[PDB]
RNA sequence: UAGCUAGUAGGUGGGGUAACGGCUCACCUAGGCGACGAUCCCUAGCUGGUCUGAGAGGAUGACCAGCCACACUGGAACUGAGACACGGUCCAGACUCCUACGGGAGGCAGCAGUGGGGAAUAUUGCACAAUGGGCGCAAGCCUGAUGCAGCCAUGCCGCGUG
RNA sequence: CCCGCAGAAGAAGCACCGGCUAACUCCGUGCCAGCAGCCGCGGUAAUACGGAGGGUGCAAGCGUUAAUCGGAAUUACUGGGCGUAAAGCGCACGCAGGCGGUUUGUUAAGUCAGAUGUGAAAUCCCCGGGCUCAACCUGGGAACUGCAUCUGAUACUGGCAAG
RNA sequence: CGGCCCCCUGGACGAAGACUGACGCUCAGGUGCGAAAGCGUGGGGAGCAAACAGGAUUAGAUACCCUGGUAGUCCACGCCGUAAACGAUGUCGACUUGGAGGUUGUGCCCUUGAGGCGUGGCUUCCGGAGCUAACGCGUUAAGUCGACCGCCUGGGGAGUAC
RNA sequence: CUUACCACUUUGUGAUUCAUGACUGGGGUGAAGGUAACCGUAGGGGAACCUGCGGUUGGAUCACCUCCU
């Protein structure tokens, strides 16, 4: 369940759109060292220096404001070349590039699949994977990341 | 005079062979606790005279099997 | 123990592996950093530990601390690590070579000018 | 089952003279006469003698000096186990000569310096400080 | 990784080789080999040595010297004293290359050097004066062996910066 | 290689200074951070972070990383353990194996002694020689602990024989 | 291993000889035994009792308690082969201060009961030297030695995965 | 010209593997109360915990503010 993820992500929107940068990337995990990873997609270049007055921003905020059973472990984080991309617009700028996407219910033949975006909907992505065009719902899909060409 | 050298053999079924398995007591490298090491030496014995498990004399000649190199001088005891 | 069992099985030679695997013995291995990320300790400490996701160019893709501070880094940046660890964080068994051609040296550094890159004052 | 004389008729002296006693004893044999006289022969021990006819039985006189005894330690270094040998310039020392070693020399049982003199390599028997 | 093996263990006869021999054939026998680890898989050129260690050891095989194996990949012999031959031959293959498209040519793990790989490693030098090697009566010719130089704080040793 | 010339004239740096470990103060600093090989360091005073002075160490180098051995007796042959710290099989029998009372004789395998052969050169080590010294090169030796063979020796081990 | 009795039989100990003549010790592999529970088949069936059944008692009765109660517990014959199966101490031998006991022998001698002397085996407890990190162990050693086997190598991961 | 040998090849037929990769065994996982500890096993079952049998004693928990010879 969501662990008040958008009230949380209401909480450090403010900070990071305060110093201006971008905010992609919410994910909390709890467990032996829990941490959640906060992602800014800064166009100039993410460097840490730049993550760093963001940090500060950010934890400041966040101690007044302590998230429900979450940790003091947050990762500001540079969306790497696989970084995770769940909104419609990431796909949108990221037009015609790969992503490997799996779901929450899985079944024979699920959506759990890798391959190129040709074309963005509200709820729905098409992705070639299986050498064809196909639709894909993000409703049920609770985890996807763009991925590079490599070897 | 002549390179020689002993051993009981282990098996005389082969036509006109022996094998024999000759004992070797020797300083051990690491410890030093003397160990017997053998050999299965294919030997050629004429006459197919010998018995299994009777002691042997035995010296070496040029090759004569693919793996008998040794033929025997005599034999020690008998009997067995 | 007796003799007698070691020589039917000696004192095998305590295996002992090396604690930096990424390195292949190769005392340093560039790789192109990957995604950059500051993390946050426990509720006692609030601190920024520099740490990068790179992957070598064998194929091993690791995390290396980043020392100093002034770096200009982010991803595709194509740096060099090299042996090493820090005993606080866990995971981490690599530190980049601060001056490293993609590195841009810490500045603004008057000692220990040799484990940065960091030239001698012009003076 | 026992498998070494030498051992017992070592330990038999330690413990021995670990008690204090005055005399040890145990079944004689040729080795362990001729081990026996080396020591008093060298002074380790006051005096032996074998008793009893058909039957060994060898009665070694110990010895101590200022209520202290005058052997402290007496190790067999070739066992049964393990066999040990060692050529004639190689025959150790024992606490830099002042102790004696007891070598089964080919010629006869004897002292390693006299063995060094003999130029004679032997079994060592035991150590002796 | 516990069984392994039928030319397999041995014998006769023939052939075969510079020579011994299942080297190979014909037959004969049904053996031989393995817990003293066969077999199998996986790793690896070996040694003098080098490094470490008080020693025993441990680690190692860069340079120099000895031996081995390899020469695009696979296969084959030919010639010759010696080759199944790095700058020899043939076949197959890949690749590169030339073409008149019909076919052809090619083999830097020689010396330099390029590309690439990589944390990273040099000159497309001089000379055959010396030692060597080839051929030759010799003269002499040839020699990226070798002698030298260039490059580099890579190391050791020495010296200065009063 | 020598001779001449001019003139201090053309030629010092890296690391460290809490402990381990030689070498300390001052301001910064505010858990911001940094520092880190570890133990640990840091707030209103921080000899452990930044800077300055001062000092230590090396030195045309000094450091860091890798890497091997050492330290590590931490696979303990030399040279460890197993009542409770890791570690005696649930117990027994028993083949192979390992080991074996006591006396004499024989044997000579073990073993020891000697000898011969071999153990390439270099390398190592000793004693030298040569480069102005040194590295380096070089003479001689030692050494190469091994192997094989012959002669031996017989206490012990083994074998054989009898007890 | 626990009523009594019978039948079958293994082992220990002592006394006193006689007898063979080192025929021994250990044991990888190897066989065998092996508490309880469980399994197979057939039993059997009092008591007891997992589970289960009911009664009693809070978000909820659940657990806690009753009252039942099946399997099981027993037998037969198979199977399993593990237990803090522990003395947390492998087996065999020899040696080394004492005191207290129990227990089973047996010699001697008092008048024998008794009692006095002995001399064995097993066993219990203190405690000397010793050893041990300490606790402790200490002639039944965890002491001084021997022979052989098993076994350990930071904790977790894990006696798990394959 | 043909015979034997045999490289490459091809066909199937397998194994051994090496990866890629869809899929699944599992270390971590986001109150009424009755309390010696344990071991082997069985059952309850989310599992744990408790219970059944038999065995063992190993029959208590906890701990943070400086010196030169
Ligand atoms: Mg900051
Ligand atoms: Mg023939
Ligand atoms: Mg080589
Ligand atoms: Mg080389
Ligand atoms: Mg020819
Ligand atoms: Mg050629
Ligand atoms: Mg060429
Ligand atoms: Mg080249
Ligand atoms: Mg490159
Ligand atoms: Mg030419
Ligand atoms: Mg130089
Ligand atoms: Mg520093
Ligand atoms: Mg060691
Ligand atoms: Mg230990
Ligand atoms: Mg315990
Ligand atoms: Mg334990
Ligand atoms: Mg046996
Ligand atoms: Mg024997
Ligand atoms: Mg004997
Ligand atoms: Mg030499
Ligand atoms: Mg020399
Ligand atoms: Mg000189
Ligand atoms: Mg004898
Ligand atoms: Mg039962
Ligand atoms: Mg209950
Ligand atoms: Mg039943
Ligand atoms: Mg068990
Ligand atoms: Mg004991
Ligand atoms: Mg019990």
């Amino acid at each position: 369940m969501s662990t008040l993820e958008q009230k949380l992500t209401e909480m450090i929107t403010a900070p990071v759109e305060a110093l201006g940068f971008e905010l992609v990337g919410i994910e909390f995990i709890r467990g032996r060292t829990s941490t959640l990873r906060i992602y800014i997609d800064s166009e100039d270049g993410i460097n840490v220096d730049d993550c760093a007055d963001v940090s500060h921003q950010v934890s400041a905020v966040l101690d007044v404001e302590d998230p429900i059973t979450v940790a003091y472990n947050l990762e500001v984080s540079s969306p790497g070349l696989d970084r995770p991309l769940f909104t419609a617009e990431h796909y949108a700028r990221f037009v015609g590039e790969e992503v490997t996407l799996v779901l929450r219910m899985a079944v024979q033949n699920r959506r759990k699949w890798q391959g190129v975006i040709k074309a963005v909907d509200g709820e729905m992505i098409t992705v070639t994977v299986e050498g064809k065009d196909e639709v894909f719902a993000l409703s049920n899909i609770q985890k996807a990341n763009l991925v590079p060409h490599f070897a | 005079k002549i390179r020689t050298l002993q051993g009981r053999v282990v098996s005389d079924k082969m036509e006109k062979s022996i094998v024999v398995a000759i004992e070797r007591f020797v300083k051990h490298p690491i410890y030093g606790k003397f160990i017997k090491r053998t050999t299965k030496l294919h030997v050629h014995d004429e006459n197919n005279e010998c018995g299994i498990g009777d002691v042997v004399e035995i010296r070496e000649c040029r090759p004569l099997s693919k793996t008998k190199s040794w033929t025997l001088v005599r034999v020690v005891e008998k009997a067995v | 123990a007796t003799v007698n069992q070691l020589v039917r099985k000696p004192r095998a030679r305590k295996v002992a592996k090396s604690n930096v695997p990424a390195l292949e013995a190769c005392p340093q291995k560039r790789g192109v950093c990957t995604r950059v990320y500051t993390t946050t300790p426990k509720k006692p400490n609030s601190a920024l530990r520099k740490v990068c996701r790179v992957r070598l160019t064998n194929g091993f893709e690791v995390t290396s601390y980043i020392g100093g501070e002034g770096h200009n880094l982010q991803e595709h940046s194509v740096i060099l690590i090299r042996g090493g660890r820090v005993k606080d964080l866990p995971g981490v068994r690599y530190h980049t070579v601060r001056g490293a051609l993609d590195c841009s040296g810490v500045k603004d550094r008057k000692q220990a000018r040799s484990k940065y890159g960091v030239k001698r004052p012009k003076a | 089952s026992m498998q070494d004389p030498i051992a017992d008729m070592l330990t038999r002296i330690r413990n021995g003279q670990a008690a204090n006693k005055a005399a040890v004893t145990m079944p004689s044999s040729k080795l362990k006469v001729a081990i026996a006289n080396v020591l008093k022969e060298e002074g380790f021990i006051e005096d032996f003698k074998v008793e009893g006819d058909t039957k060994p039985e060898l009665e070694l006189t110990l010895k101590y000096f200022q209520g202290k005894a005058v052997v402290e330690s007496i190790q067999r270094v070739s066992r049964p186990g393990l066999r040990i040998y060692k050529r004639k310039d190689e025959l150790p020392k024992v606490m830099a000569g002042l102790g004696i070693a007891v070598v089964s020399t080919s010629k006869g049982v004897m002292t390693d310096r006299a063995a060094r003199q003999a130029g004679l390599g032997g079994e060592i028997i035991c150590y002796v400080a």
